[PDB]
This record gives C-alpha cells, structure tokens and sequence, in this order.
RNA sequence: GAACUGGCGAUGCGGGAUGAACCGAACGUAGAGUUAAGGUGCCGGAAUACACGCUCAUCAGACACCACAAAAGGUGUUAGUUCAUCUAGACAGCCGGACGGUGGCCAUGGAAGUCGGAAUCCGCUAAGGAGUGUGUAACAACUCACCGGCCGAAUGAACUAG
RNA sequence: CAGUCAAGCGUUCAUAGCGACAUUGCUUUUUGAUUCUUCGAUGUCGGCUCUUCCUAUCAUACCGAAGCAGAAUUCGGUAAGCGUUGGAUUGUUCACCCACUAAUAGGGAACGUGAGCUGGGUUUAGACCGUCGUGAGACAGGUUAGUUUUACCCUACUGAU
C-alpha cells in the first residue's frame, strides 16, 4: 500500500563508534570491529545525536518495509556482539558410543575432529570460522563453547557441526545421538 | 560364488556355458551335471551365462540314481578342461570338466572327491578343500 | 541410560516437529503453513508421530 | 442431419506470422490526400508517447475464430464484505496472584472443580470460577480464565474477488 | 493414469497406509466412432539387428514420512546419467513357468525398422477333414506344400581428396 514513511530505531551504546557510508556499516567496540554490506535493500541512514541512528524507507511495499526491521535487528546484533559477545554452548548426546571430539590443526586450519559417532570409523572434520573461539569447557560433562563477535559465524559454525552429526538409515526418533545447541547467550552476559 | 564364498578369486577364463554336461566328481551317486545357471553372473543380450572353475552353479543331474533326477540343486565346478591363465603366469587345464554337489551354503552333499581339483576352487570353498584328494 | 534431560533437548531438534500432509516436509512444531512451493504452502499439517 | 442469413466454391487486396471460409474491404490503367481492420522496442512503416494501479513465475504473461486446461487449495500480494476486542491500556510478548462464604447437593470406595452426576448464588479487592486443563483412590500441588505489572495503538475471526 | 471431499478400516486414531458414497481431470502404448488424405498400389503380423527420445522410476545416487527398536518393508521427492537377462511351450503380439541378477519398469519414433534379413502366421492358385448347401461352393473352423525384384541418381550418414 506504499507506506509513505516507515521508521525504526537504532540505539547506540556509550563505548561504541559507528561509521556508515552508503550501505557499508562499520561498528567499532571494545571487543573489535564488525562490518558487512547492505547495498541490496535500498534503505537510508540518519545520525541523530551520536547515541541514536535512524533508518527509514519512503514509499515502501509490504516486503520492502518488512526488510527494514531485519536490518534493525541485524545491525543491533553487531552492537550486542561487539560489546557483550556471543556465546553458544553446545551439548553432546550419546546413548551407547561416547563421542570423542578434539581439535586438530592441519595446515593451520584449526579443524574440529569427531570420532566414534555411532562407532563409525569415519572421522568428520569441521573447519573453525575465523573469529570463533573453541572451548572444551570443564565443570559440565560433554559440552563445548563457541564464542566470538559476529553472531553469524558463531551461529553458522555451531549449526555446521550439528548437521555433520546426522544419523542415516536409522530411526532418528529413537537414535537421538548427536550434538545439539543447548544455550544461546552472550560472552559477557549478566553484565 | 555366493553364500559360501569365503574370500575372493581372480578372474579365470569361462569355459562352461549353460547347457553343458559336466562330470560329477563326488560319491553322491550322480554321473553327470547339466548346467542351467551360474551364480553371480551378469546380464547381457544373447550372452549365455558361463561357468568357470570354482563358480557355484545351478545344476541338474542327467544320469544317476532316481532320487537325484528331476530336481535342481546347486553345484561347484572342480575341473575346467579349458586353459586359463593364473597370475603366476602359467596356463593350465585338466582333461575334462568336473564338479560336485553342494547345498546353497556350500556344504558338499557327497563325502569324497575323485581326481584332482583346482587350487582356486579349493582355496575358496573350505568344505570342498577338506574332501579333496589332490589339489593343483 | 541417556539422562532424559538431554532427550528433551535432543528430541526438540528431531522429534518435536510437524509434518506437512502433502509433501512430507519437516516443519517447526507451531508452523501454520508448509514452507515448500510444490505443496502450495498448504495449511494441512499433522504432528510428527511419537514413539509409544 | 435440419432453419435464417452471410460467405468460399467462382475472389483477388490489407490484417490474423503461416491458412477457402475470420476481421477490413471486393479489383480498368496511373497520380495525390485520408482512413478501415490491424499496429507503432528491433526484425517493420509508425510514440522506448502520456496517465492510474496489479504481477516476480527454481514450467510468468503477452490479443477473438486459434490451436486448450479443471475440481480443489495458498499470513504470496492487492482491494473489499460482515462480525466482534480496544487509552475504562486492544493482540502479542515477558512477571505475580488466582482468596473466603462453602468440601455447593447426590454418586460414600471417593469429588472444594475436575472416575461421574441433578446443578450454580454471594463476600474480598484493580482481579480471581458452588471452577478450564496437569494432578490424587480423595484433598491440597501445578496450571488456566480473569485481572493486575511493563508495553503504548490498533487486534482477531469468517468470507469475497484481482 | 492422477486428484479433490471424507462415512469408515486401521486396538484408541480420517488422512502411517487405505478409503466407500460423489465429483474434477490427464494420455493417446487399447478398443471404439468418422471417413479427412491414399485404390494409374505408401509392401500389413511377428521375430532378428540398431539408434535415439518420453517419464507415469524397477534398480543404482541423495533425501523426507511410518502402525520405521534392528533387519526387512511401505508411501513420497529431486532424478531418464547407467542398466534392465538366459531359457521351456506357442508363428505369435499377448500369456505361463524355470533360473540368475541390483532389477529383470512402462512406452514412441508411419502400431520405428522387408531396394536390412526370415517367412512361422495371415493372405492367390494344389490338397485333406468336420459342419452347412441337392449342386457349383462357404466357414476370423482345423492341417500340409507354396518365386520376397532394382540403387550406379540426389540428399542424409561414415570415411576420403
Ligand atoms: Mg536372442
Ligand atoms: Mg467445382
Ligand atoms: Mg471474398
Ligand atoms: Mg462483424
Ligand atoms: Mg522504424
Ligand atoms: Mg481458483
Ligand atoms: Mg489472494
Ligand atoms: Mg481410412
Ligand atoms: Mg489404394
Ligand atoms: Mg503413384
Ligand atoms: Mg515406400
Ligand atoms: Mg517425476
Ligand atoms: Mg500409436
Ligand atoms: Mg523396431
Ligand atoms: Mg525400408
Ligand atoms: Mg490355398
Ligand atoms: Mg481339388
Ligand atoms: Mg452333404
Ligand atoms: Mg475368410
Ligand atoms: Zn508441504
């Protein structure tokens, strides 16, 4: 129906610095800096008071307006991810065969090694995306922690090792073995 | 080959197409064997299935005691009579075709073996090897 | 055996889903329409049948 | 296989790419002007003219005769119709309570509401049922359904056709 | 050959898998209806050989669902890349058994293919039997014997200057 004006709000915390060219966003925070491209949506950007940035679409359709809120959340995750960080706790599930998960570095690639999954002789290697930190955290049995600035790398790599542990030719409703995400939070949560 | 195939064997020249009549080499009381099929054979237009030394076949008795007549039964070929090349480099062949009677598992119906047997067949079916007199 | 605390976590990814009645797709438990073009984004759904 | 009319056969011409039947229009030989049906991105002569909206197809659609598609579906998107809820804080989302009169009256082995059954009114507060579900053989114990806490403006249901 | 609705079957449960009563379609590998082209002739069945194409997928590749514990199985999707046999009987297409295999899926190309083959059948003339007819003769009734012509032209194709 061509909403002549649409507005959603981007709050800017204290310590961060935001640099935005045409559609190239640069967020600078204590934990680092994050950037990406947004030239595929045709939105405008407005700085208000160095603590508040406005995004608007003029004469936008239903799909066009809906895309604006995606950016609102997307750039916000940059701000959250650069101040508090992103932490994805990852849990093993095994019935009979314990799953041996280690870290190996062939050619400096920092691969993730999977063994004994359903007693398989095959070894599954999952590369670690840059900026993602791997933690064989203690005090909780059979869990790994992935931490980083960008939620996308943290989330996708977490999903990557989840998909590499699917079960074939069996009843998944019975063979619940695998690695599944147990907690999504922040590196500096409760701060 | 099949259920009783303990291990693998190298390819050897086929010398027994279907319809061939082959000598019975055990004491089960059969005189000859009539091939009607070969286990593990492929498919092709107009290509007759062929049997070789050590191959399990679906065979039928044409001469023997009546209780062995009129019914089909598995068999294992123990003599080829057609030259084949072993990978050691030698071409060898017996003077006639010979085989035995066995169940689908490879347990030979007979109890003794007359004449020599091929080393490939003996090495592949343990039961045939036990009752074999001379192996080459 | 499998410390059923994890089963709920494990089943939530494998068992706590919903199935499209036309193209057998795996859907989130509270989906309203199937996300697949071939079935026409149909609204006819059934829960994933559970054990026992 | 019949009726009326118009056509082809007996007929060329412009258009329908192409065609006996369709649209336009029927013909001496030439010159000029205007049009019909049909078209004006290029092939192709003529506006990539003006104006208001719809559609993105991981088999779009594109012009009568004509060279095909239906029943049934779709928080795809657009516009509507009829109902309701709403700043006396609408729907969501997150938090708490959810009390006494009176365990209402039978089924009494057991029913405050919950194996069931004829029933069914009050007091406290902004609000909470002689009770919705989980639960106990009953009871509480959880929960809802109602309100309150935040939120601050539209929300839901059904139907219609592009 | 495929849907749409859903009374029921399925221990309970419509839709795991089926599904009546109805109703909407698709295809031209059946058989029909018509006679539009061919009667100064387009060589009719079948088999053999060979190429390609269609997908409504039998198997192989990867997946989804179950009344999927495992194995086996069933339903479905993307999928025509690759393969889909040897025999007994019959002229057979068709059909039925034996056996192997991953499987022995379904079809078109003038019901592909006779100047490519064969001629077993149909389908000339000889002849026999049964039924019918007084008779000559008739019989999608049965049986046996019965000539398969030409490419040096153009194009197409494979090779060659
Ligand atoms: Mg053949
Ligand atoms: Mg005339
Ligand atoms: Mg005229
Ligand atoms: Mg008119
Ligand atoms: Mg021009
Ligand atoms: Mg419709
Ligand atoms: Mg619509
Ligand atoms: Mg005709
Ligand atoms: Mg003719
Ligand atoms: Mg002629
Ligand atoms: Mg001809
Ligand atoms: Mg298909
Ligand atoms: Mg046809
Ligand atoms: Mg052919
Ligand atoms: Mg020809
Ligand atoms: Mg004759
Ligand atoms: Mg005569
Ligand atoms: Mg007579
Ligand atoms: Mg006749
Ligand atoms: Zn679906």
């Amino acid at each position: 129906m061509k909403y002549i004006q649409t507005e959603q709000q981007i709050e800017v915390p204290e310590g961060v610095t935001v640099s935005i060219k045409s559609r190239i966003v640069k967020v600078v925070g204590p934990r680092g800096t994050l950037t990406k491209n947004l030239k595929h949506i045709d939105v405008t950007f407005t700085k208000v008071n160095n603590q508040l940035i406005k995004v608007a679409v003029h004469n936008g359709g239903r799909k066009h307006v809906a895309a604006l809120r995606t950016v609102k959340s997307l750039v916000d995750n940059m701000i959250t991810g650069v101040t508090k960080g992103y932490k994805y706790k990852m849990r093993y599930v095994y019935a009979h065969f314990p799953i041996n998960v280690n870290i190996v570095e062939k050619d400096g690639a920092k691969f993730i090694e999977v063994r004994n999954f359903l007693g398989d002789k095959k070894i599954r290697n999952v590369p670690v995306r840059d900026g993602v930190t791997i933690e064989f955290s203690t005090n909780v049995k059979d869990e790994i922690v992935l931490s980083g600035n960008s939620v996308e790398d943290v989330s996708q790599n977490a999903a990557d090792l989840q998909q590499i542990c699917r079960v074939r030719n069996k009843d998944i409703r019975k063979f619940l073995d695998g690695i599944y995400v147990s907690h999504k939070g922040f590196i500096t949560e409760d701060l | 080959s099949g259920n009783g195939a303990q291990g693998t064997k190298f390819r050897i020249s086929l010398g027994l197409p279907v319809g061939a009549i082959m000598n019975c080499a055990d004491n089960s009381g059969a005189r000859n064997l009539y091939i009607i099929a070969v286990k593990g054979s492929g498919s092709r237009l107009n290509r007759l299935p062929a049997a070789s030394l050590g191959d399990m076949v679906m065979a039928t008795v044409k001469k023997g005691k009546p209780e062995l007549r009129k019914k089909v039964m598995p068999a294992i070929v123990v003599r080829q009579a057609k030259s084949w090349r072993r990978r050691d480099g030698v071409f060898l062949y017996f003077e006639d075709n010979a085989g035995v009677i066995a169940n689908p598992k490879g347990e030979m119906k007979g109890s003794a073996i007359t004449g020599p047997v091929g080393k490939e067949c003996a090495d592949l079916w343990p039961r045939v090897a036990s009752n074999s007199g001379v192996v080459v | 055996i499998i410390e059923p605390s994890l089963k709920a976590l494990a089943s939530k990814y494998n068992c706590d889903k919903s199935v499209c009645r036309k193209c057998y797709a795996r859907l989130p438990p509270r989906a309203t329409n199937c996300r697949k073009r071939k079935c026409g984004h149909t609204n006819q759904l059934r829960p994933k049948k559970k054990l026992k």
